[PDB]
């Protein structure tokens, strides 16, 4: 399991 | 033990990038971008329709999904037709379902858009799971180099 360090939340 | 050096990584994702045979589980609203629980807990709700659904003679859609610059697309298997796409920019997190090896899911969506898409792949997911890694890594750091787009 991993967070998307380009994932934008807006 | 496969080869993951910047050079073969813009190979692997660039056009159509990596295409992985597999069946749709189902797409459920969440209330967060990421969580560990978050995320088990939509697997199991979404496996237990499926199950529920799978009693009464109803299958799951075969698929195929591709892993590229363009993020997650889930294409209809009968037909090639592209169904689902998921930005990279749109994916906030990644995870394997503890239960089962050859299943996993990500959470997509902006702020208050939450939505959990739960796949059963066709063989181990760890290969699929890896390449969003990498795929993501790689983006920040070609981003960071001001690169992205030479390499895209």
């Amino acid at each position: 399991n991993f967070d998307n360090p380009v994932y934008r939340k807006t | 033990g496969q080869d993951r050096s910047e050079a073969t990584l813009i190979k692997r994702f660039k056009g159509e990038g990596v295409r992985y045979k597999a069946k749709l589980i189902g797409i459920d609203e969440v209330s967060a971008a990421r969580g560990d629980k978050l995320c088990q807990d939509s697997m199991m709700k979404l496996k237990g329709v499926v199950a529920g659904a799978r009693s009464k003679g109803e299958h799951k859609q075969k698929i195929f999904l591709t892993i590229s610059f363009g993020g997650i697309k889930i294409f209809d298997e009968k037909t090639g037709a592209l169904q689902h796409h998921h930005a990279v920019h749109e994916i906030s997190y990644i995870a394997k379902d503890i239960t089962d090896h050859r299943a996993f899911g990500y959470v997509c969506g902006k702020e208050g858009n939450h939505r959990f898409v739960a796949i059963k792949t066709a063989q181990a997911a760890e290969p699929v799971i890896l390449d969003l890694r990498d795929l993501f890594q790689l983006i920040y750091e070609l981003k960071q180099r001001e690169e992205l787009e030479k390499k895209a």
